[PDB]
């Protein structure tokens, strides 16, 4: 549950949700913005491992 | 200029043209500036009035409403499944099973 | 939003949280423009932060 729950943090993104993130905005910043996403999320994948 | 985005039904964008709805099948949808895969069906929501769309217990977007006709469509994912390979030795036999 | 380069060369276009690049395809609820007349030394207050 706490991973499922895991999903719907932001890490300082300005959405959490990749459809909105690609786009409402240029790829340049797009990069920034999947990169802090899916850092988070292999971080948290690893702490359940 | 300062655009306003909210659970609104969001009437005011640019010139992009519908198509018919189509369901019982995977499709790529784009459902008023929300984009995204799946199976749109008709769904048994008891939704409100002034209720645009739902949401389940894994906090994402499973059922919209429709912006042309009051109808609620639940939207759920194609299929998927992961795929296992049981085989003897290749030093032995060239035979392979497939487990979905 | 397409017919927008029509005026005289534009000194400050500015877009925050939305890339202006062919990007009319967005969605919103409602609109507001304010519009005033400043110098051109205070142009670069108008913006967050
Ligand atoms: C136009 O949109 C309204 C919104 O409720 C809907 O009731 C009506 O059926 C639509 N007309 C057509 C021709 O789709």
């Amino acid at each position: 549950n706490t991973l499922v729950k895991q999903l719907s943090s932001k890490f300082g993104a300005i959405s959490s949700v990749l459809n909105d993130i690609f786009s409402r905005l240029d790829p340049p910043e797009a990069e920034v913005q999947i990169d802090r996403l899916i850092t988070g999320r292999l971080q948290s994948l690893q702490t359940y491992v | 200029l300062s655009f306003e985005l909210l659970h609104a039904p969001a009437t005011v964008c640019g010139p992009k043209k519908s198509t018919n709805l189509v369901k019982n099948k995977c499709v790529n949808f784009n459902f008023n500036g929300l984009k995204g895969t799946g199976v749109l069906t008709e769904s048994n929501k008891k939704f409100l009035p002034f209720q645009q769309f739902g949401r389940d217990i894994a906090d994402t977007t499973d059922a919209v409403r429709d912006p042309q006709t009051l109808e609620i469509l639940d939207i759920t994912p194609c299929s998927f499944g992961g795929v296992s390979v049981i085989t003897p030795g290749t030093n032995t036999s060239n035979q392979v099973a497939v487990l979905y | 939003y397409s017919v927008l380069y029509n005026l005289a060369p534009f000194f400050t276009f500015k877009c925050y949280g939305v890339s202006p690049t062919k990007l009319n395809d967005l969605c919103f609820t409602n609109v507001y423009a304010d519009s005033f007349v400043i110098r051109g030394d205070e142009v670069r207050q108008i913006a967050p932060g």
